[PDB]
């Protein structure tokens, strides 16, 4: 499964990021999910750090060894989400338990 | 590009059963992985079913024993038929269509909380 | 040159080692396809027909000049079944078994060509020898028995233009191939120059070998050539004895059918 | 090299003797499932044809290359029928395969509108559809390439370990059968009472030299009452005479 920082806080005119560690290696494609509370979860950065259009030029993503990244060049107050990254690991798809970021 | 929307119940008894169903403009079901997933409600996403485009389902161990999947190509909708309910599968159940490595669940519904009770 | 189809006497030529069991100085009886003796065997010379198979062929030929040079052999060879095609280019004498389209007039030249098909199909295996007045005889007998197609052979020295020779010589296996098709017609494949074949049919027939010391057919009678053959066949020897012999019976056959009931 | 999935070297064997049990015996695969015949009886068997199907996958769909599973690999890729006869053999090519930064020849289809059909091959790039309009030629909403292509790493988990497999079915096409396994054999003793099996003749007798000499072509020889004489030793050339056990 996937790892989660629990937290980011007042983050504001600065970067922030998530990371999601696993035997699954960033060798598993890993994916990110925003989910706005009340919302469905948004996906951000697809294929490991592509993003799709339609959100924010702030989001990117990165990997280490066994760990998936995501990214936000500036934090925003509007930007407080429960961010969530997903695995397809042997056609079971798991989440991880999510980071609060605001 | 794509509208997906959720339909279901409200509340249902544990032991009971309960067809969900989504449907989209835009979108073969016959064509595409789809998933249901579920918010734990206020604990967090699991996924809980598949079904292969064209083909067999698969489903969460860790979450269930067996609740089923099924698609009408005719309609393009896609449905769950629950079973075996608990007050523990009290939850938001989402419309999710997947495109696995190739772009991850690309389009969601907007959640339809099923409760048991 | 337009030629009809010649005919010829084929004496005792067709006889062929039945089995790989060995017999020293004796007389054996044996029943197989053979050709019978004294039958009316077809001659050939640009003809290259597509001939029936029958049961099996009696295939004879005499050159000095590497014109002959292979056969094909199937059903309806025009690459919907498969098919067998054996031959002899020169540089490798070559066995295949493929889906073969076949051209409809195949042909090889003096090498300067090579046509025989304008195109492969699904193939299923090759087996390939190594590289490298009429004066060869060669004969061949083919058979296809439960799958395989049985070749036999022989190579006489021979110095004659007219008429295949008369004399007595036996086949030997050549080759046993595991095909597993059915073969209904075949073609004889002749070279062009570029910088005389006859085809008889195997029968059904009982034979009395005649083997020498050293297990080689040295002689043979067709039990059903005349009445004298049939002596000797009953007898099991090819000295026969002054007397009377009782060697088959005469058995009248109906000619008609009759069945009646009142009106 | 292996071929990726969505693309198989069958290798189409005949006329030939496989030894399969250095396959099994040799142990240097992870994996050698055989379905329906023991993968040491094998040896006793004789097919018209034996096809190995040549491809690579990723270490965790090693268990799709069954007649009973189901997954990315077994319904979209390599379809193995229920009824499947043969074996699977399979070995971790990391050493080979992996490449830094990913070695991507690797194809796996992500995409087909239906479960392929066992041991149906397809191998075409169309772009699929997913919905709405057709799109055909490009990628873009509703349009994907059917393969991913991934790459493997030197640093994996096995189940990213690339893992090359083999796939060895059987047939009898009503034809003679060509691909067999090994005959075995024992010492050759003579002067005593042997029960005895030379190619397919057998009997009981005391095998002696012979001073026969058989054409090159025979192979047995009998006396006048069909009993066989003497045989020659498929090894070594030699006639050998039988005679009855007192
Ligand atoms: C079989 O192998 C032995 C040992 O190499 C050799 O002496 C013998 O001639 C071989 N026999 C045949 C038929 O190849």
């Amino acid at each position: 499964e996937l790892t989660q920082p629990l937290s980011v806080s007042m983050a504001l005119g600065q970067t922030a990021r998530i990371s999601c560690g696993g035997d699954n290696v960033g060798s598993q494609n890993v994916h990110w999910y925003q989910q706005r509370p009340g919302q469905a979860p948004v996906l951000v950065i697809y294929r490991d750090s592509n993003r799709p259009s339609g959100i924010p030029e702030r989001f990117s993503g990165s990997k280490s060894g066994n760990t998936a990244t995501l990214t936000i060049s500036r934090a925003q107050a509007g930007d407080e989400a429960d961010y969530y990254c997903q695995v397809w690991d042997s056609s079971t798809v798991a989440f991880g338990g999510g980071t609060k970021l605001t | 590009e794509v509208q997906l929307v959720e339909s279901g119940g409200g509340l249902v008894q544990p032991g009971g059963s309960l067809r969900l169903s989504c449907a989209a403009s835009g979108l073969l079901v016959s064509r595409n992985y789809m998933n249901w997933v579920r918010q734990a409600p206020g604990k967090g996403l699991e996924w809980v079913s598949i079904i292969y485009s064209g083909g067999s389902t698969f489903y969460a161990d860790s979450v269930e024993g067996r609740f089923t999947i099924s698609r009408d190509e005719s309609k393009n909708t896609l449905y769950l038929q629950m079973n075996s309910l608990r007050t523990d599968d009290t939850a938001v159940y989402y419309c999710a269509r997947d495109l696995s490595d190739y772009g991850g669940i690309d389009c969601w519904g907007q959640g339809t909380l099923v409760t048991v009770s | 040159t337009q030629l009809p189809p010649a005919y010829t006497n084929s004496f005792t030529r067709g006889v062929y080692y039945p089995d790989k069991v060995f017999r020293s100085s004796v007389l054996h009886s044996t029943q197989d396809l053979f050709l019978p003796f004294f039958s009316n065997v077809t001659w050939f010379h640009f003809d290259n027909p597509v001939l029936p198979f029958n049961d099996g062929v009696y295939f004879a030929s005499t050159e000095k000049s590497n014109i002959i040079r292979g056969w094909i052999f199937g059903t309806t060879l025009d690459s919907k079944t498969q098919s067998l095609l054996i031959v002899n280019n020169a540089t490798n004498v070559v066995i295949k078994v493929c889906e073969f389209q076949f051209c409809n007039d195949p042909f090889l030249g003096v090498e300067s060509e090579f046509r025989v098909y304008s195109s492969a199909n699904n193939c299923t295996f090759e087996y390939v020898s190594q590289p490298f007045n009429f004066k060869n005889l060669r004969e061949f007998v083919f058979k296809n028995i439960d799958g395989y197609f049985k070749i036999y052979s022989k190579h006489t020295p021979i110095n004659l233009v007219r008429d295949l020779p008369q004399g007595f010589s036996a086949l030997e296996p050549l080759v046993d191939l595991p095909i597993g098709i059915n073969i209904t017609r075949f073609q004889t494949l002749l070279a062009l120059h570029r910088s005389a074949y006859y085809v008889g049919y195997l029968q059904p027939r009982t034979f009395l070998l005649k083997y020498n010391e050293n297990g080689t057919i040295t002689d043979a009678v067709d039990c059903a050539l005349d009445p004298l053959s049939e002596t000797k066949c009953t007898l099991k020897s090819f000295t026969v004895e002054k007397g009377i012999y009782q060697t088959s019976n005469f058995r009248v056959q109906p000619t008609e059918s009759i069945v009646r009931f009142p009106n | 090299r292996f071929a990726s999935v969505y693309a198989w070297n069958r290798k189409r064997i005949s006329n030939c003797v496989a030894d399969y049990s250095v396959l099994y015996n040799s142990a240097s695969f992870s994996t050698f499932k055989c379905y329906g015949v023991s993968p040491t009886k094998l040896n006793d068997l004789c097919f018209t044809n034996v096809y190995a199907d040549s491809f690579v996958i990723r270490g965790d769909e090693v268990r799709q290359i069954a007649p009973g599973q189901t997954g990315k690999i077994a319904d979209y890729n390599y379809k193995l029928p229920d009824d499947f006869t043969g074996c699977v053999i399979a070995w971790n090519s990391n050493n080979l395969d992996s490449k830094v930064g990913g070695n991507y020849n690797y194809l796996y289809r992500l995409f087909r509108k239906s479960n392929l059909k066992p041991f149906e091959r397809d191998i075409s790039t169309e772009i699929y559809q997913a919905g709405s309009t057709p799109c055909n030629g490009v990628e873009g909403f509703n349009c994907y390439f059917p393969l991913q292509s991934y790459g493997f790493q030197p640093t994996n988990g096995v189940g990213y370990q690339p893992y090359r497999v083999v796939v060895l079915s059987f047939e009898l096409l009503h034809a003679p059968a060509t691909v067999c396994g090994p005959k075995k054999s024992t010492n050759l003793v003579k002067n005593k009472c042997v029960n005895f099996n030379f190619n397919g003749l057998t009997g009981t007798g005391v095998l002696t030299e012979s001073n026969k000499k058989f054409l090159p072509f025979q192979q047995f020889g009998r006396d006048i009452a069909d009993t066989t004489d003497a045989v020659r030793d498929p090894q070594t050339l030699e006639i050998l005479d039988i005679t009855p056990c007192s």
